[PDB]
């Protein structure tokens, strides 16, 4: 088997058509991942300070 | 010489045939005789002949005079995507030579690459065709007076080679020549047509059938084929390999060697216009296919 | 004479020598200098061309030459002076004649 | 002025590598750090002295304004 | 032949953007042009989006700006991008000018003088922009600065009231300041294009101040990729302000509405005028102070004439280098002093800094050039 970067090239990055479709798929999966991941980091840093954390007290 | 020197840099293929002046001035007779006995050996040699002769007779003559002949492996050569630019504005025309790494003697792809190189072909200012020339590179080059001359090549060595083109042009045309040439490489890679490949096939069929005319070229074909392939490949076999090539083949074969690959560039003379390597390298792909 | 100490100091402080330039490479090209350059013989011109090419390439990398390779103060020939002097001397004659 | 009409150059060779053949950061710390220190040392006592002077005239003037606003023992 | 060199629109783009011959060796100080362009476009977009929500009526004005920040969707991030974007513009401007001074790019006379005009236009724009929120510093800043023109003999007093469209900075002043502030960036964009049109006559200067025709590289990809990196760093600086300290470069008093009675403690313009504000306060006489404030900017037009050195760049010029960095440090002092109340020791420091500003430009740096020449037997 050739290296992982090489497999990525032959499958995704060689044809500019696949290169662009890769970017659009990747952008979706990155967006959701990054947002969810960064929100977690924020809300942990501000545990119990946010309306989201104290919402339960008045419902 | 520059193309090889940069293409196969840091190897024995970078070396010129004639050697540096330093060596010529210093090589003693001891060096020459040592070189001879090391490399001139019966298994690394072929006696070829063509004309009016009985094969049996040649073989017996070989016995008589070449019996005393005695009885060093080549390392592969690393191709490098590189540029050598000898800028010399004092000279009146610019020479540019560009190539990607070719497959080398043995490889069957060479036949398909020859077909592709025949499509693009060659041109100079004394050619009768002009605008009506079949090669788009040639017709564009002729009508716009881009170059004085150009040829595609495919140079074969043992495990490697130089596949590309050389052109000679006006100092203001180098960028345009490169653009049209690289444009042709891309068009064959992505979108070669059946009829133009048929033309290339027909050129190549005609090329190697009429080159082998008279005894000297035939003798040489025997001599060298035995060294490179280990046999003479008959014309009927060449024809079978050529008929096998269609538009799909030319695309797939060209895309292997040309598409998104780092070339070796050599330029000499008034080369101020000769494109920057990055621009040349970006010219090795299309943003569509 | 006595300020030769300071001239030698300034030379190294200025530091164009570190790029392998001579003083006359650093002259700002006005109309006179252009003409002076234009009048240089093949050898002196191509040296100028290379020295600058070398300096620009070094500047591009934000690097200098090895200290051995630096232009020595004493070895800095004033290569452009004879051409430039005469270009100027000529123009001043035309400017005089015009009055 | 287009490329090919800029100026006259003779007998100057330029060798270079493809960006795919080479590294983006060759000897980035190894040669980078010392070159930075050389660059910094070269310009430091041209660049720094006026900002030293600013810092001093600033911190002098600031606490001079403070002392002046205090009452004097008289 | 290609359709980049052929097509009438692409031709201009190909020559001024892609195949442009650029010196191999241009440094980070050459990024500021591109960044000024980004700033201008950034201001225009953010500005236009703000103008969809703002009103120039004196009663509703302050309210509309706050309505943007509280009720309009992402109106806050737009508003503070625009305010800090104005700061980022002026940072970019002074860095861009500094480059020109140090490397002697000002020898490109037309390019340089168009620059001076651009500077003055961005200044006029940003002065009138700061008035639009109609806070205290807005109103009182506009009042003091405008009213300096009354110091002109015979006409001055009329002139001021004609700008105002009344007897104070009021209803007609705010409305027209909105109209002028809207149109001017577009005038800037035009003049900026003429700016480059003259630059592409000569091509770029470089750090050596020695001609670079022998070693030009095409703009693409080398400087397209650098400019992207620069743009990225500009966005970082901007967003670091916008998202972590949006109030840092402004003033608090511009969060209380404009009151024609109640004067703020230490009335001052925004930071990027402070240097010239300090120069104004140095001279005891008012008309003198105005003519000094005006000459503190216009002197830029005089710089090329003051050039004495036989070398173009300061790269190879130690004495000039120091004097240049002194001039920078002095400007930093004038900015500090501009922000201070008029008292001891800030009056005397201010006087001494203003003396040194004009002394550096008109006497010391010219002398230093000629001393450097005579040290090189020139
Ligand atoms: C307001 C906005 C202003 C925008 C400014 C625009 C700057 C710009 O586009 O120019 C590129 C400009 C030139 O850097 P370069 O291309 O490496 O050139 C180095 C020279 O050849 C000189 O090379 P050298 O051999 O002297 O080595 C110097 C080396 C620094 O040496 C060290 O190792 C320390 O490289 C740097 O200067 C980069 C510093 C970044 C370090 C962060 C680590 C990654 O880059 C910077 O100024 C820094 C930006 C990098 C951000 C990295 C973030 C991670
Ligand atoms: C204000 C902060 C300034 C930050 C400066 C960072 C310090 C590093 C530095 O710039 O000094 C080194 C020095 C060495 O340069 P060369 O001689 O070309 O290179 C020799 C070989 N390397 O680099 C420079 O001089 C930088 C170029 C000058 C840029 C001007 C600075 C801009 C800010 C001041 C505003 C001036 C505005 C005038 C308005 C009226
Ligand atoms: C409402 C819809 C909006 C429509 C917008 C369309 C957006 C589509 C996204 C897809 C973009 C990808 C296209 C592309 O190839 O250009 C990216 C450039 C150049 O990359 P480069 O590495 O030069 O080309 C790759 C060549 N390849 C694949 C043949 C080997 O790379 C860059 O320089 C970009 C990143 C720098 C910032
Ligand atoms: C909105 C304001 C401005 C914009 C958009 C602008 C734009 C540009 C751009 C894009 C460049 C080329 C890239 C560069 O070298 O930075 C440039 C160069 C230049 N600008 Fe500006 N500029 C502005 C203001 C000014 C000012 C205020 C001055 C001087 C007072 C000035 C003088 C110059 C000079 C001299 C150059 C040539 C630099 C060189 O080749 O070394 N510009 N400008
Ligand atoms: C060189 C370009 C520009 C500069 C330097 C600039 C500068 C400024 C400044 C400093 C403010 C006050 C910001 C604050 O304290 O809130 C402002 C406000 C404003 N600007 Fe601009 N501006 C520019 C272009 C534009 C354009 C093109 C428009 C509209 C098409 C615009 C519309 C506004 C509006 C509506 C306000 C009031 C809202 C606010 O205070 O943020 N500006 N401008
Ligand atoms: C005894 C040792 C002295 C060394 C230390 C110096 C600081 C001690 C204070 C001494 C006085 C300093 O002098 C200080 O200068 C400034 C600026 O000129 C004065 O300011 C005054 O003079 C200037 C003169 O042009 C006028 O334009 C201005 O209208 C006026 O306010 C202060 O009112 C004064 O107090
Ligand atoms: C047009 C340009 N010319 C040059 C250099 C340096 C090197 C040589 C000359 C540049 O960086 C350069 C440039 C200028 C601006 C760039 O982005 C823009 C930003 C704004 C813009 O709009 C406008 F017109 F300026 F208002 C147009 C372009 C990108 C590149
Ligand atoms: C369609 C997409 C538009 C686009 O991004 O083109 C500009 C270049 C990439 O094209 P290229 O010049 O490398 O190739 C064009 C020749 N086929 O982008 C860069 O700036 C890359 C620099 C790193």
């Amino acid at each position: 088997a050739p290296t992982l970067t090489a497999r990525l090239y032959s499958l995704l990055f060689r044809r500019t058509s696949t290169f662009a479709l890769t970017i659009v798929v990747g952008a979706l999966f990155f967006e959701r991942a990054f947002d969810q991941g960064a929100d977690a980091i924020y809300e942990h840093i501000n545990e119990g300070k946010l309306w989201k954390h104290i919402k339960h007290k008045y419902e | 010489n520059y193309l090889h020197a940069t293409a196969f840099q840091g190897t024995p293929l970078a070396q010129s045939v004639e050697g540096p002046s330093e060596n010529v001035r210093k090589l003693s007779r001891a060096d020459l005789t040592e070189y001879l006995s090391r490399h001139y050996k019966a298994p690394r040699m072929v006696l070829a002949a063509a004309g009016g002769l009985e094969h049996r007779q040649l073989l017996d003559l070989a016995q008589k005079h070449f019996s005393g002949l005695s009885g060093p492996t080549l390392s592969p050569c690393r191709f490098t995507g590189s540029q050598i630019c000898h800028r010399e504005d004092g000279l009146p025309l610019a020479h540019v030579a560009i190539a990607v790494e070719g497959p080398g003697w043995a490889h069957p792809d060479n036949v398909a690459l020859q077909v592709a190189n025949a499509i693009i072909g060659h041109y100079d200012c004394t050619y009768g065709g002009g605008a009506h020339l079949s090669s788009p590179l040639a017709s564009i080059a002729a009508t716009n007076k881009l170059c004085q001359s150009f040829q595609t090549f495919n140079i074969c060595y043992a495990d490697t080679g130089l596949l590309g083109a050389h052109f000679v042009c006006d100092h203001m045309s180098i960028d345009d020549m490169m653009f049209v040439l690289q444009g042709q490489w891309m068009r064959l890679c992505t979108s070669a047509t059946e009829s133009e490949v048929l033309r290339g096939k027909n050129l190549l069929r005609n090329a190697l059938v009429s080159h082998l005319d008279g005894t000297t070229p035939v003798c040489e074909d025997i001599g060298r084929s035995l060294l490179t392939y280990g046999r003479r490949i008959p014309l009927a076999e060449w024809e079978s390999r050529i008929a096998e090539v269609d538009a799909r083949v030319v695309r797939e074969v060209c895309s292997k060697y040309f598409y998104d690959q780092c070339p070796a560039v050599a330029g000499f003379g008034p080369i101020e216009q000769l494109p920057d390597y990055n621009r040349i390298r970006s010219g090795m792909f299309w943003l569509r296919f | 004479r006595w300020l030769e100490g300071i001239r030698k100091w300034y030379y190294n402080a200025a530091g164009f020598n570190k790029l392998g330039l001579m003083r006359d490479d650093t002259i700002h090209e006005n109309d006179d200098v252009k003409e002076a350059i234009r009048r240089l013989p093949e050898n002196l011109y191509n040296d100028r061309v290379f020295r600058i090419k070398r300096a620009l390439d070094l500047s591009m990398r934000q690097q200098i030459l090895p200290k051995e390779q630096w232009t020595k103060y004493e070895e800095d020939k004033s290569y452009l002076e004879p051409y430039l002097k005469e270009v100027i001397r000529e123009r001043k004659e035309r400017e005089e004649w015009a009055k | 002025r287009q490329f090919g009409h800029l100026t006259r150059v003779r007998h100057v060779i330029t060798y270079s590598l493809s960006p795919f053949e080479q590294r983006a950061f060759p000897h980035y710390f190894s040669k980078g750090i010392p070159n930075v220190l050389r660059r910094t040392r070269a310009c430091i006592l041209r660049v720094a002295p006026p900002f030293v002077a600013f810092y001093l005239v600033y911190t002098w003037g600031t606490q001079e304004f403070e002392k002046s606003k205090r009452k004097n023992p008289a | 032949t290609n359709i980049r060199k052929s097509h009438p629109l692409m031709k201009i783009v190909n020559n001024a953007f892609i195949d442009l011959p650029a010196p191999s060796n241009i440094s980070s100080w050459w990024n500021f042009g591109s960044l000024l362009g980004i700033c201008l476009i950034l201001q225009i977009l953010t500005g236009l989006f703000l103008a969809m929500h703002y009103t120039s009526d004196t009663t509703t004005a302050f309210s509309s700006v706050t309505h943007i920040c509280r009720d309009v969707n992402y109106g806050w991030i737009i508003r503070y991008m625009h305010a800090n974007g104005a700061s980022m513009f002026f940072i970019c401007l002074y860095m861009h000018v500094g480059r020109g001074l140090y490397y002697g790019s000002y020898t490109f006379l037309e390019t340089w003088n168009i620059g001076v005009i651009l500077l003055l236009t961005v200044m006029a724009t940003a002065f009138m922009g700061y008035v639009l929120p109609w806070g205290q510093m807005s109103f009182w800043g506009a009042t003091v600065i405008t009213n300096l023109l009354s110091a002109i003999p015979y006409i001055g007093t009329n002139l001021v009231e004609w700008i105002w469209g009344g007897f104070s900075v009021d209803k007609a002043t705010l409305t027209r300041f909105f109209a002028f502030h809207f149109i001017l960036p577009f005038i800037i964009m035009a003049i900026a294009m003429v700016h480059l049109l003259f630059l592409h006559e000569t091509g770029s200067n470089n750090p050596t101040g020695i001609s670079s025709d022998v070693d030009k590289i095409p703009f693409h990809p080398y400087y397209t990729i650098k400019d992207i990196l620069g743009a990225l760093l500009l966005i970082l600086a901007l967003m670091l302000l916008v998202l972590f300290a949006p109030d840092l470069l402004g003033d608090p008093d511009n969060y209380t509405p404009a009151n024609p009675l109640n004067t703020p403690p230490h009335i001052k313009p925004e930071w990027y005028f402070l240097f010239a504000y300090a120069i104004l306060r140095s001279i005891p006489n008012k008309l003198g102070g105005v003519l000094a404030l005006a000459f503190s900017i216009l002197i830029l037009a005089l710089i090329p004439l003051l050039h004495t050195s036989k070398q173009r760049s300061m790269m190879f010029r130690p004495l000039s280098q120091c004097l240049f960095w002194a001039l920078v440090a002095d400007l930093l002092t004038l900015t500090w002093i501009g922000g201070q109340p008029v008292e001891h020791p800030y009056i005397t420091i201010g006087q001494l800094a203003s003396v040194l500003y004009f002394l550096l430009i008109l006497v010391l740096m010219p002398t230093a050039g000629t001393i450097e020449n005579k040290l090189l037997k020139w």
